[PDB]
RNA sequence: AAUC
RNA sequence: UAUACCUCUGCUUCUGC
RNA sequence: AGUAGUAACAAGAG
């Protein structure tokens, strides 16, 4: 017979070309279950295998397990090194410092004045961090608000004052309180009257209650960091572990990863911040001239690289050294500031995900065994694997269920500084004058060094001369991942380089789906992603328009409205149908009406609503653009604009605002738990926010600015809408009087 | 009026005492803070979530309002909503059939305002609805990577202006503090309220639709041909890597798009008519059928009060008068007398770093304009000799005197560039260094005045003097006087000359950056490829030898020098850098030559080499052509040809017998010698010499191209081909 | 200080890099071709190529899900009332009785004249959905007490060999039917010239894929997993029957309603997203399991009739299996006509690349070849250790085929695969471009790639034909290429 | 004849 | 115990830069 | 059973 192989394209076009092929993105990707204890135990026990032969000691302000590899002694083997020497790093800075004058002091300006400019609802845009008083993953909004009102009872108040700085200044002073008190909420039931056969009933009404830690209880809260694994990561076999920090830290990172940021704009050899096609062109650029730089009858070779363990190789410390270096010539206040957040890392506790569940399968029974009781068992109970790590977790392992992990960068945050320290090594380029040149590009873990050289068995002694480099600064490189050839072609970030960087239209690919939001923000989101692949992603107009065809598809089947003449059956679709024969500008209806698509590659720009508006009836344009509609209620700048798509990006759309720009329900599972009391807490805030925008309109569009009281606001805003309306004659005698005797009151 | 009801609301917010403690506590900073919470969790898998949710009863969540109750509870049979309220909004929980339901027999609003409420997008379906598209054609297009406006505004503000003006339009009395921008903006503030008067849509919505026709929206596409936001906003339509598509958009086109446009196309002209032999007959015949956007460059430079060198170069060529007019931003020129010519220097600036300036040398005298300022400007060598302004707005002469500070190129205005703002793009792309000068010192001019000087006023009958706050004074500007009082023919080498004998404009003035156009940049005659760029030009030459190697590879074993000269090479050779187009066609000759007149023929290498043949050859003082590694071309360090391996733009698969030309996949199987399976490439690498025999380790290293070249007749020697094969070659 | 450093360092600490050479590169998966093993089983969630549609030719409107199943069984009665079981092969763990109960079950159930569609919560179907099966949450008090309750050592993938009924699907998959299963719908009308080379393009590429079996298989997969997701959301607590159907239209143009089986859904209270429903399927097939043993360990046949397929007859088969599925995998299956994007694209390339060489639209030459141009023609596969040119519409369909498999066989262990055996597909793209590759540690490269090489098929054949294309790329250029310039 |  | 062949719940103890 | 694959689900809660 004739067997078919779909490899055999590769004859006829090169990998490069049709790598697309090589992404099984139509596919599933890979999810976590169950706990991640084991998971956080084995990143733990390798973070420390990689520092335990430097200096271990104990932390007098904690009591706590601390490991610290740096200046210590340097490694006989090829395993992943920790051990990154000070002086080694400070002159890879020094020589960045000569390659790049006046950077450092101007970028540690750029950040410092910043500083001063950002509030403290910054804070805010965190996604989910992590709750010190309650101990949970909550909301960064949700999250910062407990950690305000907490502080208040402790006699901090620097939120009050509007800036960042007295608020960072408070979360260093909030150590120092010898006992933390905070708010915790109890139920008390209460009578209330009733038609109740019996004439009263129960409620449930919940209370805030005072509840204090200690000194040192406070201090490993404020270091704590939550971890869970990696859900939906691509292209991997096993799954990892990652971690959320604390609401304390947070304001400490946005200004040295700002400070990094303002550095790595400017250094020629980086992918960050540069994105998108500004990143396609810098690369472009910056390989054209690293090539043709190259000595004529030489050779000069791309090193396709990558690092393993980054993480858990970069010592905070280094962090911390490179922090003072940068702001060498800023105040000794912001030299202060930016210090802080590699001194927390430094001495940062690992909480272990949830347990570890225990069962029997003759009994029929299961049982999480949680963190603090991970030793209220005999080690025989637990599986070979988890044996292993529990043993070795000992040392590390503190009484009240989390790990010190005092080396390493779980989680990572630090993107900017820890790609800075890369292109550090980038920047040196020989050693000893010998006959090679490198210089490459750099996204945290992912490097592409170019090196320029007499032959080939010279220019694979510069790459071990650039190994021997990082491993000095704690960088190592995969051995096994990284591979080098002639240059012309390369990869890097999932970008392929064969003489022009390539298209890769199967990495786009999953966002042709419908998105989420709603059906006229989805409507308007699928057609744009059509629209902008087109262009950069290198889809042809077939394709295209077949991708029209594919979205509304899934479209039609997702929001259950397909065409009004179409006879397909479902409870929608049964009025969909009455619309189809009441309407007679059935073309101006839209697909979520069971319209017709109109949609073709020259107008998919526009919006469904604009386009279609001319060909709708005026009782169903006047039903569908109501403008006191009760489906969309409420709106906010964020909200009409952008959405997100997968850090997550939150791109931005143009579609009108009318009933298919709905929400969807409130997960309703807080009902049934303990956290019924935010509930209220929220509807509470909810009723002073709406009020709030009824005085002042423009709190929607504009952020409202002052440190005075909210109440104060809009007391006076009004006090005068009362008096300028009585003398102008929109109010009476009658209720000028009243207006004034409220306000009295208040 | 509403007041009554919302101090009332407030009477009831303030008896619930954990309100009246949020009130107090929280200040008007933490409004935003407050706003945010809830128990709300972010969805990380919404296509899932949604895909899920509407599978389920009552998804959706309602407002607790009149409206969502004249929703019924069921239709038909058909469950609409329920009386279970959401957590969130307090409303009635309710399905995707409710609607539908409201759509189909809901109340009928009011739709008075809207087509003005969203203008900005209805004049994207109007850009659609008038313009019409012209011929697809097929072919390959270098497409450069710039950032770009992906939206045309009504008046272009930055973020905290078009803030400053929304404010005003819909929240007058919040806005605040006025500021100059108050002022500026009045009549488009006093059109916008007038027009968005009627409307019931709610003000947060108002204010998104202003954002958008006001804050721009710059990032970085692939383009080339079309700038204009205009074209921008159809760019997936326009052209693909492979393709292109003609487009005219509707309703109206600005004016200086349309020149910005003009100068690229005569720019062009020029680039490609000079290496063609009569270059105005060439020019000409461009000229009469090239088209921008719809109108003609005959009409467009007619109509044009403007352009560059260029410009009026071809204004000249064709016909009619010449504007010798030069745009510097917001300054507008014109020529008295005097001829610059452009050189370019490493210029110390006051922050202290060296950046590349191209200077302009010997004296010369314009008539400068800027809005409703006048004046007239005399100039040297890095040194403003003098400037006699007239009165006008201190804005308008205080900026006209910062115009022309920059302009000069005075050696005082460089030492005051103090505060590190530099010219070099975030992607790794140079800026133009003299118009970043004048966005510097535009806003930051104290340096400018205080490191320039000051002298005596002048004490004539009609001149005066004026300092540093722009008023009649007598410490003037060193060099700033305030006055009370206000035919050509052409080269065939595209030389204007006046009826005198001087040529007061050259083909070598025209300047070398081929930049991207703002509008459509077509050419109505055929072969248009030859005004495009190094890989256009360079792939479609290569595309037009195999196309014709029948009839090339045997007028090549017959007649000598007939066909090294084609229509096709004219234009190739014009992407070569005429400073090496003779070294680089003596020594392409030569190798061919070898080929034709011995018989170690290689096809391969002759279709590499052809088009290069065109230019009329420079050998050495010996004879003996240039030898080359690589043959370098026009922008761009991957750019270029190899002699002995393969390039970015030109490689061979012989395995396959595969040649690939800037990425497209070539087939030159069924079109190759059976001699070529084992024949080196030695013999067609260096002009007049050939293989002996392989690498002998008694001869040395492998020798350079100045040591090759300096070997006498019958010297062997050491040569590597491409990496890894070693040869042995004798002169 | 780095230099003083890099002086004092211990030798021992290097990249150690060696040029890579064709006969390094050695085969990918030695434990694949080990006869020891067992063959990978068919583990897909549906049938492929072995399915076997009951055509109902209708009106080609919709109707309701158990009104078109009722009248497909009604059309062949025959299989529908054949009550007597007559059992061909089992799965170890199987209960022929409650199975065969369960089809029973369902057949009546879609034949009844009751509207709903529920099934009974019997004691088969309470075996065959897996009722009470999950375990018991006590108080952690109670499990650190208890001595027989331990953590359990962990389930991993087991090793299977190379089997050829992956390559038969495949094969199968790539070919061409008279039949078109796809439900593409209507765009706004060509005005612009590049919407009418997309059109005119789509004729030529749509309807290559779509007059395909894979097309089909594609779009029951799809249309099952967004019933299958409806019936979960909605009826949670119910035991629900769901037909496996898919409208398909021949070349005349009329409208064939199909049935390639019946199925039933579990109990669906699914709070997380990688909850599992167990889902029993049953599935009309032509196909023997006696013929391929090794295929069907996972399934449970019977044999229910015969169906004569033009002239001789064909005996019929039920193939039964306990199945599951996830809210992310039911998700994936609606957006999996998708697969058509992927494909098409990498293809139009081509289109776009050539119709730039020859300044005309290459399409029409591509596939049927023009006056001036002669059809563009690719490597497809071999003929005993020999190779094959296929025409452009079969490449396309080849590589469409496996996009569908990566969604099929879409996990782990493909994920992993996918992305590691990439870096070893680009260091052999160096190799053809004799840009003299180095590497630093292929055996730990190679280890990798190896190690996601266990029990998914897709990956199991993928490593064969990696190793088949080796081959030929490792005798091609070694003999051309390294003998020229010499 | 570029900036933002 | 019982109410509870009832009632509530389907991302809301983990899903980051 | 099965789904799955380094640990879960095969309903949970009052």
């Amino acid at each position: 017979g004739m067997n078919i192989n779909p490899y055999f394209l590769f004859i006829d076009v090169p990998i490069q070309a049709a790598i697309s092929t090589t992404f099984p993105y139509t596919g599933v990707p890979p999810y976590s279950h169950g706990t991640g204890t084991g998971y956080t135990i084995d990143t733990v026990i390798r973070t420390h295998e990689y520092s335990n032969k430097g200096k271990q000691y104990i932390s007098d302000v904690t009591g706590c397990t601390m490991v610290d590899p740096t200046n210590g002694p340097l490694p006989e083997d090829n395993e992943p090194s920790a051990y990154a020497q000070l002086d080694c790093v400070l002159e890879a800075l020094d020589r960045m410092d000569e390659e790049h004058p006046g950077l450092f002091q101007a970028a540690s300006q750029n950040a410092m004045e910043t500083l001063m400019v950002t509030t403290v609802d910054k804070l805010t845009q965190g996604r989910q961090t992590f709750d010190w008083t309650v101990c949970r993953n909550q909301p960064a909004a949700t999250a910062l608000n407990t950690t305000i009102t907490s502080f208040r009872l402790n006699d901090l108040n620097g939120a009050d004052k509007g800036g960042l700085i007295p608020f960072c200044q408070d979360i260093i002073d909030s150590l120092d309180r010898p006992e933390m008190t905070f708010f915790s909420v109890k139920n008390i039931k209460k009578k209330l009257p009733a038609k109740n056969r019996k004439g009263f009933l129960i409620k449930r009404i919940p209370m805030k209650v005072k509840d204090k830690i200690t000194k040192v209880e406070y201090i490993k809260r404020a270091l704590s960091l939550n971890t869970m694994t990696k859900d939906a990561e691509r292209g991997k076999l096993k799954r990892r572990a990652i971690a959320t920090a604390g609401i304390q830290i947070r304001g400490f990172v946005l200004v040295v990863e700002n400070l990094a940021k303002n550095i790595c704009e400017n250094l020629e050899q980086s992918g960050l911040p540069v994105g998108g096609n500004e990143k396609k062109a810098k690369l472009s650029n910056a390989v054209a001239k690293m090539l043709s730089n190259c000595p004529p009858g030489g050779i000069s070779m791309t090193v396709t690289g990558d690092n393993t363990k980054w993480n858990e190789c970069l010592n905070p410390r280094i962090f911390l050294a490179m922090t003072e270096r940068i702001t060498r010539d800023s105040p000794i206040w912001f030299r202060d500031f930016c210090s802080i957040a590699p001194v927390l890392f430094s001495n940062k506790i690992a909480r272990l995900g949830k347990g570890f569940m225990i069962t029997s399968k003759t009994k029929r029974l299961k049982a999480q065994i949680p963190c603090p009781d991970l030793f209220s068992i005999p080690l025989e109970r637990y599986n070979e694997e988890t044996r292993a790590k529990l043993k070795k977790l000992k040392p590390f392992f503190n009484e009240e269920g989390t790990a010190s992990l005092s080396p390493g960068m779980m989680m990572g945050m630090f993107n900017m500084l820890s790609t800075v320290l890369g292109v550090a090594a980038l920047g040196i380029k020989n050693i000893g004058n010998k006959e090679y040149l490198w210089d490459g590009l750099q996204s945290s873990d992912d490097f592409a060094l170019f090196v320029n050289a007499k032959d080939e068995e010279t220019c694979m002694e510069g790459i071990n001369d650039f190994y021997r480099t990082c491993k000095l600064l704690g960088i190592n490189m995969s051995k096994k991942k990284s591979y080098c050839n002639e240059t012309g072609m390369f990869e890097f970030t999932s970008m392929f380089y064969r003489d022009g960087f390539v298209s890769n239209f199967a990495m786009e690919l999953p966002s042709f789906g419908v998105a989420g939001v709603n059906e006229s923000a989805d409507m308007a989101i699928g057609m744009t992603i059509i629209k902008n692949n087109m262009i950069n992603n290198g889809m042809g107009p077939a394709t295209a328009q077949t991708a029209i065809q594919l979205f509304i598809a899934d479209y039609r089947y997702t929001y259950k409205c397909h065409r009004g003449d179409s006879k397909v059956e479902g409870k929608r679709m049964k009025i969909i149908k009455e619309l189809w024969e009441n309407t007679k500008g059935r073309d101006g209806l839209l697909v979520a009406d069971g319209g017709p698509n109109i949609y073709n590659l020259r107008n998919l720009h526009i919006p469904e609503i604009v386009l279609k508006y001319n060909l709708m009836d005026p009782e169903y344009k006047g039903r569908l653009l109501h403008p006191q509609n009760p489906f969309v209620g409420h709106l906010s700048i964020e909200g009409i604009k952008e959405a997100d798509i997968t850090p997550v990006k939150k791109m931005d759309y143009d579609a009108v605002s009318g009933t298919h720009s709905w929400r969807t329900k409130r997960n309703r599972s807080i009902l049934n738990t303990d956290q019924r009391n935010m509930i209220l807490e929220e509807q509470c805030y909810a009723k002073c926010c709406n009020l709030f925008e009824a005085c002042f309109n423009s709190a929607s569009y504009r952020k409202p600015v002052g440190q005075h009281s909210m109440l104060e606001a809009m007391a006076h805003r009004l006090r005068m809408d009362a008096r300028l309306d009585y003398e102008s004659g929109r109010m009476s005698k009658d209720d000028f009087e009243k207006a004034m005797a409220h306000l009295g009151e208040i | 009026g509403m007041t009554l009801a919302k101090i009332e609301l407030l009477k009831q917010l303030l008896r619930d005492n954990e309100a009246k403690t949020v009130l107090k506590q929280t200040t008007v900073d933490q409004y935003n803070i407050i706003r945010k919470f809830n128990t709300s969790r972010i969805e990380k898998n919404p296509s899932l979530r949604m895909k899920w949710a509407m599978c389920s009863n009552f998804p959706l969540a309602l407002t607790k309002g009149d409206m969502a109750n004249r929703i019924p509870l069921e239709y038909k049979g058909i469950q609409l909503k329920t009386n279970a309220e959401d957590i969130g909004t307090k409303g009635q929980m309710c399905s995707i059939a409710a609607v539908t339901w409201w759509n189909t027999y809901g109340p009928i609003g009011d739709t008075e305002g809207f087509e003005r409420v969203y203008e900005s997008f209805f004049l994207r379906k109007m850009r659609l609805d008038n313009a019409t598209w012209g011929r697809i054609t097929f072919g390959p297009v270098e497409r450069v990577r710039k950032r770009v406006l992906l939206n045309p505004l009504t008046k272009e503000m930055p973020p905290d202006e078009a803030s400053n003006v929304i404010m005003e339009i819909l929240f007058p009395k919040e806005a605040g503090i006025p500021r100059e921008s108050t002022w500026i903006h009045r009549e488009l503030i006093k059109e916008k309220r007038e027009k968005l008067k009627g409307t019931m849509i709610t003000p947060i919505v108002l204010a998104y639709m202003l954002e958008r026709e006001l804050v721009a929206r710059r990032r970085f596409l692939p383009v080339a041909g079309a700038t204009s936001a205009e074209f921008i906003e159809m760019l997936h339509c326009l052209q693909g890597e492979n393709w292109r598509q003609i487009y005219h958009p509707g309703g109206n086109k600005l004016t200086e798009s349309r020149s910005q446009s003009m100068i690229v196309a005569c720019r062009k002209i020029i680039r490609r008519s000079i290496v063609a032999s009569n270059p105005l007959e060439l020019a000409v015949e461009i000229a009469n059928k090239t088209v921008i956007d719809t109108e003609p460059l005959k009409s467009c430079l007619a109509a044009i009060d403007g352009g560059d060198v260029a410009c009026d170069i071809i204004r000249a060529a064709l016909g009619l008068k010449i504007r010798q007019r030069q745009r510097f931003g917001r300054l507008e020129l014109k020529r008295i007398s005097g001829r610059g010519f452009k050189n370019d220097e490493e210029i110390l600036i006051g922050n202290g770093t060296i950046q590349k300036i191209g200077i302009w040398d010997g004296e010369e005298e314009f008539h400068v304009r800027c809005g409703e300022c006048r004046g007239i400007l005399k100039k040297s060598k890095m040194k403003l000799e003098k400037l006699l302004i007239n009165s006008a707005k201190k804005e308008d002469m205080r900026d006209l005197i910062i115009l022309c500070m920059v302009f000069s190129q005075d050696t005082r205005m460089f030492q005051g560039v103090r505060g590190e703002i530099n010219f070099l793009n975030r992607a790794g792309q140079l800026l133009s260094p003299m118009y970043q000068l004048q966005r510097y010192f535009l806003n930051r001019s104290n340096d400018l005045f205080d490191q320039w000087g000051y002298e005596e006023s002048p004490k004539a009958s009609e001149l005066h003097g004026i300092n540093e706050s722009m008023n009649a004074s007598d410490y003037t500007l060193k060099g700033v006087v305030v006055t009370r009082n206000v035919k050509v023919s052409i080269t065939k080498n595209l030389s204007l000359i006046k009826r005198t004998g001087e040529v007061i404009m050259g083909a070598n003035d025209v300047s070398e950056l081929e930049s991207q156009a703002q509008l459509m940049i077509t050419y109505d005659t055929p072969k248009m490829w030859e005004m495009g760029t190094t890989k256009e030009l360079v792939q479609n030459t290569y595309q037009w030898v195999l196309k014709n190697l029948v009839t090339l590879k045997a007028q090549f074993l017959l007649g000598k020098e007939d066909m090294f000269q084609w229509d096709a090479f004219e234009a190739f050779e014009s992407i070569i850098p005429q400073k090496m187009a003779g070294q680089y066609s003596g020594f392409a000759r030569a190798v061919l030559k070898q080929m034709r007149d011995q018989e170690v023929m290689k096809t391969d290498q002759f279709i590499k080499l052809l088009p290069f043949c065109f230019s009329p050859p420079k050998l050495r003082s010996n004879g003996e052509p240039y030898q080359f590694l690589k043959l370098v071309l026009k922008g761009g360090g991957e750019n270029f040809i190899e002699v002995r391996k393969g390039s970015p733009l030109f490689s061979y698969n012989p395995q396959t017998e595969v040649l690939t030309i800037c990425g497209r996949m070539m087939s030159l199987k069924g079109k190759i010698e059976d001699e070529e399976r084992n024949r080196s490439m030695g013999n067609a690498v260096l002009a007049g010499f050939l293989v002996s025999g392989k690498y002998d380790p008694d001869l040395g290293d492998f020798k350079t191209i100045e040591e090759l070249e300096k070997l006498k007749p019958g010297e062997k020697a050491n040569i590597l081909l491409y990496q890894g094969k070693p040869v042995k070659v004798v002169k | 200080a780095i230099e003083r450093n890099l002086a004092r360092m211990s030798p021992l600490v290097s990249v150690t890099p060696k040029k890579l050479t064709w006969e390094d590169l050695r085969p990918i998966g030695p434990h694949i071709y080990n006869h020891e093993l067992p063959e990978v089983p068919y583990n897909a969630f549906l049938l492929m190529s072995d399915e076997l549609g009951l055509a109902n030719m209708t009106e080609g409107k919709s109707k309701k899900p158990k009104t078109l199943a009722k009248e497909c069984l009604e059309k062949y009665s025959t299989l529908r009332d054949q009550t007597d079981p007559i059992l061909i092969m089992k799965s170890e763990k199987a209960n022929e009785n409650f199975l065969w109960k369960l089809w029973r079950d369902c057949v009546n159930t879609i034949s009844n004249e009751e509207m709903s569609n529920e099934l009974q919560k019997t004691n088969y179907a309470k075996w065959a959905t897996g009722d009470g099966l999950t375990y018991q949450k006590i108080m952690k008090e109670v499990a650190i007490d208890d001595e027989t309750m331990c953590q359990e050592e962990p389930k991993i993938p087991n090793k299977c060999r190379v089997a050829a009924w992956v390559q038969t699907e495949m094969n199968l998959l790539s070919t061409l039917t008279s039949k078109r299963a796809l439900d593409l719908p209507e765009i706004g009308p060509d005005v612009a010239p590049v919407e009418h080379v997309g059109s005119e393009r789509r004729k030529y590429f749509v309807n290559e894929i779509n007059y395909c079996k894979a097309s089909t298989v594609m779009m029951k997969y799809v249309l099952f997993h967004t019933s299958l997701l409806n019936e979960s959301n909605a009826s949670m607590g119910k035991y629900k029957v769901i037909p496996i159907t898919n409208r398909v239209v021949n070349e005349k143009g009329e409208s064939f309603d199909m049935l390639y089986g019946l199925a039933v859904k579990g109990q669906s209270h699914l709070r997380g997203d990688t909850d599992v429903v167990t889902v029993v399927t049953f599935e009309f097939s032509s196909t023997d399991p006696r013929v391929d043993s090794g295929k069907w360990p996972k399934y449970t046949v019977f044999r229910i009739g015969s169906l004569f397929v033009s002239g001789r007859e064909k005996s019929v088969y039920l193939y039964c299996r306990v199945n599951g599925t996830n809210k992310i995998q039911m998700k994936w299956g609606m957006e999996a006509r998708r697969c058509l994007l992927q494909s098409m694209q990498q293809m139009e390339a081509i289109v776009e690349q050539e119709s730039s060489i020859q300044g005309y639209d290459m399409t029409k030459a591509c596939f049927k070849g023009d006056r001036v141009n002669s059809p563009k023609t690719f490597s497809i596969g071999t003929q005993e250790g020999k190779l094959v040119k296929g025409s452009f519409g079969k490449a396309l369909r080849v590589i469409f085929t496996k996009c569908l498999m990566h969604y099929v066989f879409g996990n782990a262990q493909l994920e992993g695969f996918s992305a590691e055996s990439r870096r070893l597909l680009l260091l052999i793209q160096a190799l053809k471009d004799r840009k003299g590759p180095w590497v630093f540690d292929l055996e730990g490269m190679y280890s990798g790639i190896e190690e996601c090489i266990s029990n998914n098929p897709w990956v199991i054949q993928s490593a064969y034909w990696f190793n088949e294309w080796l081959g030929f790329e490792k005798e091609g250029s070694k003999v051309l290429e390294s003998v020229d310039e010499i």
